[PDB]
């Protein structure tokens, strides 16, 4: 079986410019477990990014949280880039402050 | 209310890369507490939650002993599976396992679980009666006959009724302040016009524990099910969870819509209206 | 608190 990841990118708190925060990329519902998830700042890969321990749901599909501390600004654009066997090219999901 | 404990484990074979990666994690309700990673330098079971570090090193010595044994079993199971399905050693394959127990609010045993998946599909599972096995295919039926003859179910029942339940009760009391807490959702609404005649209303639930929650949009009291956009509940990363739900409404009609929030930390359901 | 196929 092959299942493509569902992807959500979002901040731990509603974004306020200049206030420190956490940027999250949550990937779930995917199989198999080998996946690469990068957080991007204006297209550039953020260096220090941690992630939760591999776990899975009742239907056996995996989920992972990738996160980094960050301070939003009005100009900076953030995105999550997900690389998985089910995807012919990595999927890049842009951060929207209201989603 | 009710509570649960679950151990999850994944084994992924990597034939040219050396021996399979084994990762196990434990949970009480929605809170992760332990982890073990075979590729990690520690080679120990490690604490992931504040209330579990107070255990003595005999707990840890025993727990990493049992988890290390599990990684060896599931490694041999991966090879047995290759034979049963007559698969080549070229490919990477996955073996997942879950086990654990549920208890009521009085702490009594309710349910227990012992089950496996191979390459993302059900392989063999212990039934709710904890005496019988559900084999999902012909390969799993061989394992079933083997475990029926060896009376594997009786061992698991003893663990699941005795040791699992006692562990869960202890963690629940030791971690009473975090684990028996209930955090209600912090809620609000956003409003964005998408055109001349239409706008998006989004209803937010933030900072709630545990993860179970229901968000519903109504128009003049009529449930908007098919027309509601809904995201999967997602971790904030601090131990709480987030969710939102959105509808597209005609401009000027915003006041006809209500968002309803049900969570076990709320005294009564919340109704929000723009 | 934490035979083959």
């Amino acid at each position: 079986i092959q299942r493509t990841p569902k992807i959500q990118v979002y901040s731990r708190h509603p974004a306020e410019n200049g206030k420190s925060n956490f940027l999250n990329c949550y990937v779930s519902g995917f199989h198999p477990s080998d996946i690469e998830v990068d957080l991007l700042k204006n297209g550039e890969r953020i260096e220090k990014v941690e992630h939760s321990d591999l776990s899975f749901s009742k239907d056996w599909s995996f989920y992972l949280l990738y996160y980094t501390e960050f301070t939003p600004t009005e100009k900076d654009e953030y995105a999550c880039r997900v690389n998985h066997v089910t995807l012919s090219q990595p999927k890049i999901v842009k951060w929207d402050r209201d989603m | 209310g009710s509570h649960s404990m679950r151990y999850f484990s994944t084994s992924v074979s990597r034939p040219g890369r050396g021996e399979p990666r084994f990762i196990a994690v434990g949970y009480v309700d929605d809170t992760q507490f332990v982890r073990f990673d075979s590729d990690a330098a520690s080679q120990r079971m490690e604490p992931r939650a504040p209330w579990i570090e107070q255990e003595g090193p005999e707990y840890w010595d025993e727990e990493t002993g049992k988890v290390k044994a599990h990684s060896q079993t599931d490694r041999e199971n991966l090879r047995i599976a290759l034979r049963y399905y007559n698969q080549s050693e070229a490919g990477s394959h996955t073996l997942q396992m879950m086990f654990g127990c549920d208890v009521g609010s009085d702490g009594r045993f309710l349910r227990g679980y012992h089950q496996y998946a191979y390459d993302g599909k059900d392989y063999i599972a212990l039934k709710e009666d904890l005496r019988s096995w559900t084999a999902a295919d012909m390969a799993a039926q061989i394992t079933k006959r083997k475990w029926e003859a060896a009376h594997v179910a009786e061992q698991q029942r003893a663990y699941l009724e005795g040791t699992c339940v006692d562990g869960l009760r202890r963690y629940l009391e030791n971690g009473k302040e975090t684990l028996q807490r209930t955090d209600p959702p912090k809620t609000h609404m956003t409003h964005h016009p998408i055109s001349d005649h239409e706008a998006t209303l989004r209803c937010w639930a933030l900072g709630f524990y545990p993860a179970e929650i229901t968000l519903t949009w109504q128009r003049d009291g009529e449930d908007q099910t098919q027309d509601t956009e809904l995201v999967e509940t997602r971790p904030a990363g601090d131990g709480t969870f987030q969710k939102w739900a959105a509808v597209v409404v005609p401009s000027g009609e915003e006041q006809r819509y209500t968002c309803h929030v049900q969570h076990e930390g709320l005294p009564k359901p919340l109704t929000l209206r723009w | 608190l934490y035979m083959t196929f």
